[PDB]
């Protein structure tokens, strides 16, 4: 997986905005769990859900440039 | 000729890495919805409907957006009072009241305390007296201002009394709700107020300079007085277009705010928990007891004693708070500390309290 | 009793999906540094008395305009009102140009001042202000005889975007010993500006209009001669400035203004490129039938075209005069008033050259296809 | 394959997170400078996908602290 293999494509704006929104939601954990930022099991699931969805959207974005 | 490096690494703050105890910021923290709105409009909104809705939220006739309580107070002082008129306010008033009074070329009369140490409660009836003492001297009183909750002791005041007095004497009444609107529910008509100023960045979960000026129909013609050259543009508003980031964050945080005021007793619960738990280690809560607001001022002889011998002087506490990821307390000061836990998670409240206890326990 | 639904899906805008041609928003677009800065101060803890170097920023912005002192405001509006309220006396006269922004008149009316307008050197289609005429306006007022407290000149008007040689009005002001205010809401942050060289006593600037900042945001620069009046401190609080309502300007706009500062001071050195984009747009669109109003050639990115062709097409079109707007929305272009065809007002400042090409070609195709 | 349910208690690497979101902020620029078609050439595609991929690397580093191997 290299960026140099990127072929011309179109930026899916919706998917990008979704990923951004997910990272913004995940940014809440930086606040409500400061300053130790240690999560329990359920909190970990809730946070990692956001992160994983985000990476999913990012993969959908990369798909438009010749990746899989 | 100009060093620009001081603006390069500007992207740095302890906002996510630390717990902020500064009372002037607890109520101005943006919810995620507001953050998304920021991402959307950081250079580019049902404003009229929002003004009607914020008017209903305060039970008031009309409302306009401002750049804070500061601006609103200057607005009412500049549009309602004539140069030379007196403004009678409480002794716990914010500096912006005095300054806005001075910018409007108005004089100031203070109202004494019902009790000083350690309560510092304002004698609300005294207002009446203070007015007459001015009217006997032939002076003209143009405005009666009351800080609903002061920024020093965080005391709540029965605004309905001063409302009654102002209604009797026939003098317009301005209620400074900078520390009120957005935290607790507030009824403008019920307390018999003619003007209400709210701070969006202090208590309404907004950023930037952001505020609201609510007012009754009686003064609607004066406040929203349009210009001669441009019959659409309001004079005092300097152009009825109020755009930018703060108003967007305010409108975006509006549902979050109207919902969090219904859960004000929980934040009060947090507050009283902190007070009760800290008075065990030697802290003494100043102001009215029990607490009716999140802003707490503690008298702390212990901290001063620890700072005495020896450590790093009064800067010890600050340092000892930075080690545990806590800020918001002024560095160097130990004779007294001012803090608020409004909006903090309960686990974070426990963390803060236990942190402080450990601080005073470890530093002997 | 209150519906909260209208604030739920507020998270919706065409800021990224469209090209905005609105001149009042071209110079206010945030650079990525300012966006990251916004992120770092999201919660709203930006108390600038916890905050970027504000004092150093005031010194640096003072140098950037070649001015003695400077202070933060909530826009050019606020600055105008500051100088009109602190320097002039109730009843004095402010003599401004006919192309003045409405906020000047409103600020004058809020400061309880009167207004005298300086006529044109030529009306249609140039609409240039007769700068020497200022003198003729002051004398006529003195012989009447009122007193002039302030001389205001909008450096670039928001209607035609005409640049004015401020040094003339500054020279008249210095000869008559009357305070001179230069409104640079469309100048400071786009082009280089020297406050002392134009003999200005005051300069107002808009952060959100021409300094890559957001929110209500602005700068008020002034000479030492008036520093005691502008920065007049209060009685009860000897450190709190009266006109500033307290020496504190906290919030996102000031943070973005400081974060976008290097970008601004580096982009004013490349002003001729933006002027090049502008002139390209003018020259290319005149081939269609658009006539550039204002001073020729363009010396600012703000363009006002008189468009007879759009009127002609709007006369024989189904959706009438809205077609243009619609025809721009289909091709991802906004910033033009809907239902206005007699004339358009646009700016391509900050746009990539590819985007400028896209805009010009798009408009060409609009006129060509709609007959 | 990777499920959020399998997430174990761990610590958030703040720096890695802010790095990722910064990468996303930089990538957000393309939404502006390439509007409204948002169509990239080979060079632009490489430059953009670089940001996206780096962001994903950071996010993976974050997930690593919650029992997610890569």
């Amino acid at each position: 997986i290299s960026y140099k293999d990127a072929k011309p494509g179109k930026i899916d704006v919706n998917e990008f905005k979704k990923a951004i929104y997910l990272l913004i939601e995940a940014d809440d954990f930086l606040y409500k769990k400061a300053p130790k930022h240690e999560l329990n099991e359920e909190e970990a699931k809730e946070f990692c859900k956001l992160i994983i969805k985000c990476q999913e959207h990012l993969n959908k974005i990369l798909a438009n440039f010749g990746f899989e | 000729d100009i060093n620009l490096d001081k603006y390069k690494n500007l992207t740095r703050s302890l906002t996510r890495e630390f717990i902020n105890l500064n009372p002037i910021q607890r109520g101005g923290i943006l919810p995620k919805e507001a953050k998304k709105a920021v991402y959307e409009y950081w250079d580019g909104p049902p404003i009229k409907d929002f003004l009607e809705d914020i008017a209903k939220f305060l039970n008031m006739d009309c409302a306009r957006p401002t750049h804070g309580a500061r601006e609103g107070k200057f607005i009412v002082m500049h549009a309602i009072c004539k140069e030379g008129d007196y403004v009678v306010l409480d002794k716990n008033a914010h500096y912006t009241s005095y300054v806005a009074a001075e910018r409007a070329k108005l004089n100031v009369a203070e109202v004494g305390y019902e009790e000083e140490y350690p309560t510092y409660k304002i004698n609300l009836e005294g207002y009446k007296e203070v007015i007459d003492n001015l009217e006997d001297k032939g002076k003209n009183v143009g405005l009666i201002l009351l800080t609903h909750v002061d920024g020093e002791y965080g005391n709540l005041n029965d605004a309905k009394k001063v409302g009654k007095i102002a209604k009797e004497k026939g003098i317009p009444f301005l209620l400074n709700c900078a520390y009120t609107v957005g935290r607790m529910p507030v009824n403008g008509k019920e307390v018999k107020a003619d003007f209400i100023v709210a701070s969006g960045h202090k208590s309404m979960a907004a950023s930037a300079p952001c505020g609201i000026l609510a007012f009754s129909e009686e003064f609607s013609d004066k406040i929203t007085k349009t210009s001669e050259k441009f019959p659409v543009k309001e004079i005092e508003m300097l152009g009825c277009t109020s755009r930018g980031l703060p108003i967007v964050t305010l409108m975006a945080s509006f549902p979050h705010v109207v919902e969090r005021v219904k859960k004000w007793d929980e934040e009060l619960k947090k507050t009283r928990y902190v007070v009760d738990e800290l008075e065990k280690i030697g802290f003494k809560q100043l102001g009215i007891k029990p607490k009716e607001h999140d802003l707490i001022k503690f008298e702390t002889p212990v901290l001063d004693e620890i700072a005495k011998k020896d450590k790093r002087r009064g800067f010890f506490f600050y340092d000892e708070l930075k080690k545990r990821g806590i800020g918001g307390i002024r560095a160097g000061v130990t004779k007294e500390i001012k803090m608020s836990v409004y909006g903090l998670e309960w686990e974070q409240v426990e963390y803060v309290v236990n942190a402080i206890k450990e601080i005073v326990e470890s530093c002997k």
